[PDB]
């Protein structure tokens, strides 16, 4: 926020300061303005991804045993999960996709590299 | 009495007025829907009699009245349009063998219906009012001529109706001229399985397949159904196969699947034949033979093992049930077929056998045809051995993987391609509830 | 031929009727997510 | 039977038996070219044997297979090259199938034909088969004599060869109304389809022709045909061929056609040719329009319903946000005194002055030339205590007569006004006194108001430097005016100027409303500014793509250029700053002028979203679609808006339906008295804001705008043109809680419902009331169907648009018009068959000062 508490008028507010005993809140109005300059390589956050991707994170294939017993323990959950389609909850219906549908991303690309 | 027999026509009407209005989802749903409802009531007896009345006075009623040909008179140019037309559509409706019992009057009069005031003006007006099948559904039956002697030339009418229906595939415009078609075609396609070779089938193919929703799975599958026949000689197995599992349920038949989906179920049967692969007779004990199947089991029980003459016999006994179904043609391939079936087991086992133990399920068969007979097997794979007389000993791969490959995967794309299934396909059924709430 | 030149061009709005919205549905699909950020 | 034989026939010898074949085969290709469809390969290289003549059989006999097969273009051509087993008249739904399938191809030919050049057809680039059948078709079509039905396809088929034979022939056939009405018919349509207008600009042309050929054609039709055309010559053309007919009423009439329809840059130039050319005065006095403005200020004196009684409940419902509120209603007084020269109020609270501010003082002075708009003589009078050098309290009361000064005089000002620009430009290159600056604002405001569409470089050079002054008060009007004189395609260099200035010059406002002006003199351009646009359109600050929609608006406005709503849209969608979004919203409603229709079904989307500006800018483009028009099904959308949290996006939705609810009130729409409630309601509200009474005093003012007794037009379907003065107080008002002093400039629409009798000559404004029935909404209005039978009175007051039209003239009186009651209440005119005789006399203001 930004005060300035008093007025001319106003964008002419007006009585309070001729009439007297201004005390308020008083924001002005904010705005601010920047580029696409700094836009740019601020959007440039997120050599570099070459280094930092597939290809870094290609560590993907050491715990497929894991991958493996991640999506063979999502398995388990859900049956359970399902089971009580026979309020209040443990959904029947709710983790079972949200359980598996992360590791695809990872899943799926495990293979690009080569 | 009759009333409530034309107050259902009435209400019809009242619902063919909903198309009167505009199309008509509603109206042949409902026309469909009533089409099931045509059953009950029926007769002609004041049904059509006053029905002359109810329709008096058009000139094609009138012209109907020749199929009326009874006692009616009595009493009773717009409000009797299609209507009339929606009658006629009745009007072939009622002539299932329901109110009716040789069509060839009516034969002279579909031509005499459908040609007049009729096959005309309807491309997207008359919404599949058109029952082709109804149309044809009455030669059907006469085709089990015989006796006409066709009849004529040979036979033209029915030439001309493939042409008469060519000329709806001229009329089907694809403006939606459609639904009826590939039925003009199933005909065309089963008048090819009357004498034909279909393989117009794929210039019937390469038009379409009935495109698209708005058809009747029955067709839909029905068209299916020929459609494998076409692979059948063809000799694709899968795709014909694909067929009929995009047939069967599927079009949800029930009624029809007592004699018809036997049918369809007969030629499945056949085909993991055609592919050796004998799935379990198991159900296919039954709703079944009784009057389908276990000839095919007689063939399974044979294909099972394949044994020519053993399996001979069955088509020997069921040959006329066969050639009833015209399925006689087939399984002369699967003989030995399966007679290879069990050379793959007679222990391609070890990595080899000798020559002549391999020879000697053929010395239980036939000698040095041996060498053809397993380059005839050889030939086609169906095992994957090795062999050199020069050694005379018959090599029998490994036929092992540890498989690491996309085979699998193939399997999966195939799971993949149904990852959108209804995936996708609740976005098709997510419109129907929610934008008929903006109604 | 005729009364379509009447009826008939009067169909090119609804095939713009389409061309309106899905415009408009990005909007609420990316009116969504930078939205979906703040809640 | 089975084609085997045929199959069989084909690669046999002798073109005897090949024909044969063929014979044979064609007739009974219809079922077996299935099985045939595979010698097609054969057949194929049967039509190349010129050897073989009867081909073209299998060449239609292939195009019977393919249109068995879907295939068409292959059809088409072999039954081209049949021309022979191929006939018109060969009745087949099959035949009837390939040639209207062969048709459609030549249309995309002869439009891509018609692409490069316009006398396409003319030439042979087109298979003259398809061109002859096509024609052939249209001479059937000619001999189906319904011709719309070839006019259509000849629309598309952009031959002028058909349609002006298809015209001249029937011309001295017969219709003779209808060969008039057939070309409207067409005419209008022509204005509604045609991508390029010189294609329907041709039409235009040969159009005003072919009723040139007159036996006594209507002009206003030509009048709108000119006017969409702007040729001065077919003016001059029919003002000798006028002089040639000459009757007072028919060039009265014809002029009436034309004042109420010519654009002010436009006209002019038949005022000095007509000049040139000899005249008629009475020509020279309907250019002026005063006489409306008179008989609207009579109308207006006369028929004003003011209640200000309820304004003051208005008023005196408080004075509040200082000024802010307090100003809105000295706008809303303007309204019920727009151009009715009347003080009411302004005398009631004097105290009210000292409760205006700096802005409001300079608004409250600018709140008179709105009351006296249409005073040609009195409204600097008007100002004179307030003009300047007669000094007055504040430099702004004092800087308000200035732009209040050409409220009245806009486009009549301009001496004054480049006067006041002497002043501007006496001031223009120092003078930095805020109180200068308004007094070089204000005049700064008041210099384009009147220099509107008229180019003066001045004009946009003295503001250029005022402009470049950099004050925010002053350099901002510059941004408009500037603008406001070369509305219209303008300059590039001005745009690159103001697109610099907009890049270059430091403000937000100064930088603001610049794209204003860039929208401004990007008008009608259309395809032109796009660049600009684009510019715009990929501007980092909103200003640019803010102005951009205006910009694509004033181009694409009226006409929906799709491409453009779907850039607008894709934009609105695509923008962060909601106000661009709501901007491009609102400038939708321009492009989108002319289809209300969907309007309500388009912001039917917007109407709901979770952002108050997508809500906000709603209000206006729908509110401003059916501003003139009804769709209380697109009003009833907005009611909900009314209830959005924000006051300010209400205050738009009061605003937006009260835009549309003028005249329209009382059972005719109950609703009304809600929404004028409503507003009282707020206005009552202590809760709501000076948002919401805002606009809630402002647009029950709105309603009330005129004595509540005038409209809100634009592209009147009264001329069935645009006129670019209604546009402007809108998009002027566009902006007004950001910059406050503007709304005013709402005053150009205002429209009479005027009926009065006027003349076919000078005027005794014989009023009688022609009694037609209609439903009566003259009954339907603010207090303080048709069944072709008597109205009960039809002078002046309420009419409608519609109540118009369903109320005639009687023949009985002295005068008629030959137009027939033409239709239109503001343009009223009774011509005058039998002078110096009864049928009275009836005088004005005008009849005592002018």
């Amino acid at each position: 926020d930004a005060f300035r508490l008093i007025d001319t008028g106003a964008l002419i507010n007006i009585q309070a300061l001729i009439h007297g005993l201004n005390r308020h809140y008083y924001s002005l109005n904010i705005d601010y303005h920047k580029t696409a300059k700094e836009t740019k390589m601020l959007m440039n956050l997120h050599y570099e991804e070459k280094e930092e991707s597939n290809l870094a994170a290609t560590k993907s294939m050491v715990k497929i045993a894991e991958q493996y017993s991640k999506r063979i323990e999502e398995e388990k959950e859900l049956t359970e999960e399902e089971l009580k389609t026979r309020v209040g909850r443990q959904d029947p219906k709710k983790h079972l996709s949200e359980t598996a549908d992360e590791t695809l991303e990872n899943n799926i690309v495990s293979v690009l590299t080569a | 009495m009759a009333s409530t027999a034309v107050m259902m026509d009435v209400d019809s009407s009242g619902v063919n007025d909903l198309h009167h209005s505009e199309k008509k989802y509603a109206e042949e749903d409902q026309v469909q829907e009533l089409l099931k409802v045509l059953n009950e009531i029926s007769k002609t007896t004041l049904t059509l009699d006053p029905r002359y009345i109810w329709r008096s006075l058009k000139d094609l009623s009138s012209l109907r009245n020749q199929e009326l040909l009874n006692a009616e008179t009595l009493c009773f140019k717009t409000i009797e349009v299609t209507a009339e037309i929606n009658c006629f559509m009745h009007l072939l409706v009622q002539l299932f063998l329901w109110d009716s019992k040789e069509l060839e009057q009516l034969v002279e009069f579909n031509r005499k219906v459908v040609i007049p005031n009729l096959l005309c003006y309807y491309n997207l007006r008359s919404l599949n009012l058109i029952n082709a099948k109804l149309w044809f559904y009455i030669y059907l039956s006469h085709e089990t001529l015989a006796r006409s002697s066709e009849e004529i030339n040979s036979d033209n009418q029915n030439i001309i109706l493939r042409s008469t229906m060519m000329k709806f595939l001229k009329i089907a415009s694809l403006k939606h001229d459609n639904e009826t078609k590939a039925m003009l075609i199933n005909l065309i396609l089963r008048d090819f399985l009357n004498n034909g070779e279909v393989d117009s089938a794929s210039d019937f193919i390469s038009k379409l397949e009935y495109p698209h929703t708005d058809v009747s799975s029955s067709l839909e599958a029905r068209y299916f159904f020929y459609l494998s026949k076409i692979n059948a000689i063809q000799l694709d197995y899968s795709t014909a196969n694909e067929y009929i599992i995009a047939a069967i349920r599927k079009a949800p038949h029930n009624s029809k699947s007592l004699g018809f989906l036997q049918q369809s179920n007969k030629l499945h049967c056949c085909i993991q034949l055609l592919m050796g692969d004998i799935p379990e007779l198991s159900f296919f004990h039954q709703s079944n033979m009784q009057k389908s199947l276990l000839p095919y089991y007689h063939l399974t029980k044979a294909v099972k093992l394949g044994d020519l003459k053993k399996f001979t016999s069955t088509i020997t006994k069921y040959k006329q049930l066969l050639l009833k179904d015209d399925t006689y043609q087939l399984c002369v391939r699967l003989r030995s077929n399966v007679i290879k079936t069990g050379i793959r087991i007679i222990s391609l086992t070890y990595k080899k056998i000798s020559l002549r133990d391999i020879c000697l399920k053929l010395n239980l068969d036939s000698e040095q045809t041996v060498e053809y007979m397993v380059s005839r097997a050889i030939r086609d794979g169906v095992i994957e051995a090795k062999i050199n007389h020069e050694d005379g000993f018959i090599e029998t791969t490994e036929l092992l993987n540890i498989y690491d490959s996309e085979d699998p995967q193939q399997v999966f794309d195939e799971r993949i391609k149904f990852a959108n299934q209804l995936h996708d396909e609740y976005l098709v059924s997510m419109r129907y509830p929610e934008d008929k709430k903006t109604q | 031929y005729f009364k379509l030149k009447k009826l008939e061009k009067e169909y090119e709005l609804l095939t713009l009727q389409e061309d309106y919205i899905k415009d408009e549905q990005r909007h609420l699909k990316r009116e969504l997510k930078r939205a979906q950020e703040e809640v | 039977t089975t084609a085997a034989p045929l199959l069989a026939l084909l690669r046999e010898n002798q073109d005897s038996v090949k024909t044969y074949a063929l014979e044979s085969i064609n007739n009974v290709v219809d079922q077996l070219w299935s099985e045939i469809s595979n010698e097609l390969p054969d057949i194929e290289a049967l039509y190349d044997d010129d050897t073989f003549s009867d081909r073209e059989m299998a060449a239609l006999i292939a195009s019977k297979v393919y249109y068995n097969l879907g295939e068409y273009e292959s059809a088409v051509k072999y039954a081209l090259a049949a021309k022979d087993r191929f006939d018109i008249d060969e009745k087949s739904q099959f035949v009837e199938t390939i040639v209207s399938k062969s048709i459609e191809m030549y249309v995309q030919e002869a439009s891509k034909q018609y692409t490069k050049d316009e006398q396409f057809y003319t030439k042979d680039i087109i298979d003259p088969k398809l061109t002859s059948i096509f024609e052939r078709m249209i001479e059937k079509c000619l001999k189906a004599s319904e011709l719309k039905l070839a006019l259509g396809i000849a629309l598309e088929g952009y031959r002028l060869d058909i349609i002006e034979s298809a015209l001249k022939s029937k011309l001295d056939q017969d219709s003779t109304s209808e060969n008039v009405k057939i070309i409207n018919y067409l005419l209008t349509l022509a204005i509604t389809t045609v991508t390029n207008s010189k294609f329907r600009s041709s039409i235009l042309r040969k159009s005003f022709d072919f009723l040139m050929n007159m036996p006594n054609c209507d002009y206003l039709t030509l009048n709108k045909v000119v006017v969409n055309l702007n040729d001065a010559g077919l003016a001059l053309q029919l003002f000798k061929k006028l002089k040639e007919e000459n009757d007072e009423g028919l060039s009265a009439q014809i002029a009436f056609d034309l004042v109420s329809s010519a654009s002010q840059q436009l006209l002019e130039i038949l005022v000095t040719e007509l000049t040139a050319q000899g005249y008629d005065p009475a020509l020279l006095n309907i250019l002026s329009g005063l006489p409306t403005c008179d008989y609207y200020n009579t109308f207006l004196l006369n028929n004003k319903n003011i209640d200000i009684g309820l304004l003051n409940k208005s008023k005196s419902s408080l004075d509040g946000k200082f000024s802010l509120f307090h100003t809105a209603v000295s706008v809303a007084n303007g309204f019920m005194h727009a151009g009715t020269t009347d003080n009411s109020f302004i005398k009631a609270n004097l105290p009210w002055l000292g409760k205006a501010q700096n802005w409001a003082k300079f608004t409250a002075t600018a709140s008179l030339g709105v009351i006296h708009k249409g005073n040609l003589l009195e409204g600097k009078k008007v100002m004179a205590p307030y003009l300047p050098g007669s000094r007055a309290s504040s430099r702004f009361i004092k800087g308000g007569s200035l732009y209040g000064l050409g409220l009245i005089y806009a486009g009549f000002g301009r001496d004054t006004t480049d006067y006041l620009k002497n002043i501007i430009v006496e001031n223009s290159g120092t003078s930095g006194d805020e109180d200068v600056d308004v007094l070089l604002h204000g005049a700064s405001l008041g210099i384009g108001l009147a220099a509107m569409g008229s180019a003066n470089i001045e004009v946009y050079e003295a503001l250029k430097e005022v402009l470049y002054n950099d004050s925010a008060t002053s350099g901002e009007a510059a941004a408009l005016g500037m603008g406001l004189c070369m509305l219209g395609t303008g300059k590039p260099e001005a745009i690159h100027d103001m697109f610099t200035y907009s890049q270059e010059t430091q403000h937000g406002n100064i930088t603001r409303g610049l794209a204003v002006g860039l929208a401004l003199i990007n008008y009608g351009r259309q395809e032109l500014a796009d660049d600009l646009i684009t510019k715009m359109l990929a501007s980092d600050e909103s200003l640019l793509r803010y102005g951009g929609a205006f910009t694509i608006a004033l181009a694409y406005a009226g006409t929906g250029n799709n491409s453009a709503v779907k850039r607008l849209l894709h934009v609105a969608v695509s923008d962060s700053n909601d106000d661009v979004r709501r901007a491009a919203v609102i400038a939708l409603g321009f492009v989108l002028l002319r289809d209300y229709t969907t309007v309500p079904r388009i912001v039917q989307l917007l109407s709901k979203s979770h952002n108050a500006h997508v809500r906000c800018g709603t209000a206006f483009a729908l509110g401003i679609a059916c501003a003139g028009k009804g769709l209380q099904s697109a009003i009833d959308v907005l009611d909900p808006l009314t209830k959005d949290p924000v006051d300010f996006v209400r205050q738009a939705a009061m605003i937006a339906l009260s835009m549309i609810l003028i005249q329209q009130t009382e059972k005719l729409n109950p609703q009304v008295a809600d929404i004028n409630k409503n507003f009282l309601s707020v206005i009552t509200n202590k809760h709501q804001e000076g948002l919401a009474k805002f606009g809630a005093c402002v647009a029950q003012g709105i309603m009330n705008a005129g004595g509540r007794n005038v409209t809100i037009q634009l592209e009147n379907a009264d001329t069935g043109t645009l006129d670019t003065k209604s546009v402007v107080g809108l998009v002027m008002f566009s902006q007004f809680w950001y910059w406050f002093p503007l709304a005013h400039f709402l005053s150009l629409s205002f429209t009479p419902t005027t009926v009065i009798g006027i003349r076919g000559s000078d005027q005794a404004i014989p009023k009688f009331q022609m009694n037609c029935y209609a439903k009566e909404d003259a009954f339907s209005y603010p207090r303080m169907k048709y069944s072709s039978k008597p109205y009960k009175v039809d002078n002046m007051t309420r009419i409608l648009p519609q109540q118009s039209r369903y109320i005639s003239f009687i023949k009985d009186d002295r005068f008629v018009p030959v137009r027939k009651f033409k239709g239109n209440n503001g343009v009223v005119v009774l011509r005058d068959r039998e002078p110096k005789e009864p049928v009275a006399l009836i005088e004005t203001v005008r009849q005592m000062k002018d």
